């Protein structure tokens, strides 16, 4: 898991 | 079924123009960076607070929403560096021979070349910034370019290409906007796309020396910087 | 002098005679090879390409008037990107292969490490050719602006005068390539769309050296693939 | 010299 796939979903 | 493809030139412009992220500031010491470590720490400080603003930035960019979250993460991940560097290059154009990371972070090679730093990737940003003001580049074009490396570079890795191409034609409309023949119109076309792969070679140099400093262990890296940095090695 | 003179069809036939020969590994099937023999099967032939393609860039509009030694740094820039392209384009009828010789033809499979990516993203890049139906006309225009351009940003003062030529002959290839796409009945949005196209491949292409260049100078490191004296000189420029 | 400069300058 990475931040990215985190913050693209915001 | 993408709605990106249904927007008009101008439409297209101003759904960018609204993306635009806003210019962000370093710290406000004024102590000119000569060392790796104070220099480093600026430019890792500012390309984090970037990434966040890009990363919204990205999803306002018409066709990019339409794709799934996981080639959303590879074309960032891809091209993140990239589109750090043309947003350089493109707020430096004012400012030749230097290199303005932020408004009040205003770089010359004499600090570049000061360690590593690299002065190889600073002298090619300068250039590019050069070129980019000797063409006249406007805020429209920039836009447009920035969203091309956004969508093409990780492209390899038909949406995306019907994408691009809509984005070619709003290139081509601005520039018959600004009174360009259509011969100037190609010329000035293949000019702009020639030095993204330039823009390219810039980004993949600077993501080896990243990697040197995360080596180095010396200059602490966010958990964004290395996994952005991790998806390339 | 003469580049800038040349009219569309004369470049056309200009570049397409410049052409350089399709060599041919020393790949045998009967031996064994390990995976780092493929790897000297295609080291050993990109520097029998290279004394071809100097050859080659001698012959491209605009080049000879160029320095020795901005030709020297024009050649060390691109040289990777212009095998590539090259291979990519003879592989095009080969799809899920790569045919970097007449007798030596890949497919992705076949241990090399996980190179395979680079082997992908030329599968990928073939593909694109392919699907584009580009033609020997465009692919030798863009092979020739890959030479004039790789460099062009990495070279003062009448150094400023090279570098306006160079930009001047790009100017005119542009012209080419356009002329072509005009010729062969597409619209001018469709000229425009795939001059685009063709342009962003070259960022990939761009790319893909880059990634090649790093393992290169691991083979180096390595000490196992033997590479030339022209290689590893030409890997020193870039580094 | 280089030998790229050696097979250009003939
Ligand atoms: C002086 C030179 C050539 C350094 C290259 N560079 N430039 C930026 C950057 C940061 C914020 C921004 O808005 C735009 C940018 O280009 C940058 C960010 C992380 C690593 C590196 C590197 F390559 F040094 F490791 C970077
Ligand atoms: C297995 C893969 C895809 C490796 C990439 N690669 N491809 C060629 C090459 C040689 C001759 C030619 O006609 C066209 C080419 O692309 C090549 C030549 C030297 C080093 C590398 C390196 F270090 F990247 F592996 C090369």
């Amino acid at each position: 898991h990475k931040i990215l796939h985190r913050l693209l979903q915001d | 079924n993408s709605l990106a493809l249904s927007l008009t030139a101008d439409q297209m412009v101003s759904a960018l123009l609204d993306a635009e992220p806003p210019i962000l500031y370093s710290e406000y010491d004024p102590t000119r960076p000569f060392s790796e470590a104070s220099m480093m720490g600026l430019l890792t400080n500012l390309a984090d607070r970037e990434l966040v603003h890009m990363i919204n930035w990205a999803k306002r960019v018409p066709g990019f929403v339409d794709l799934t979250l996981h080639d959303q993460v590879h074309l960032l991940e891809c091209a993140w560096l990239e589109i750090l560097m043309i947003g350089l290059v493109w707020r430096s154009m004012e400012h030749p021979g230097k290199l303005l990371f932020a408004p009040n972070l205003l770089l010359d090679r004499n600090q570049g070349k000061c360690v590593e730093g690299m002065v190889e990737i600073f002298d090619m940003l300068l250039a590019t910034s050069s070129r980019f003001r000797m063409m006249n580049l406007q805020g429209e074009e920039f836009v447009c370019l920035k969203s091309i490396i956004l969508l093409n570079s990780g492209v390899y890795t038909d949406h995306i290409h019907r994408v691009l191409d809509k984005i070619t034609d709003t290139l081509i409309h601005l520039m018959a906007k600004a009174g360009l023949t259509l011969q100037q119109q190609h010329q000035r076309l293949a000019q702009l796309l020639l030095i993204l792969s330039h823009i390219r070679h810039m980004s993949n140099k600077g993501m080896e020396h990243l990697y040197s400093m995360k080596c180095k262990n010396v200059v602490p890296l966010s958990d964004l910087l290395l996994e952005m940095l991790d998806a390339h090695r």
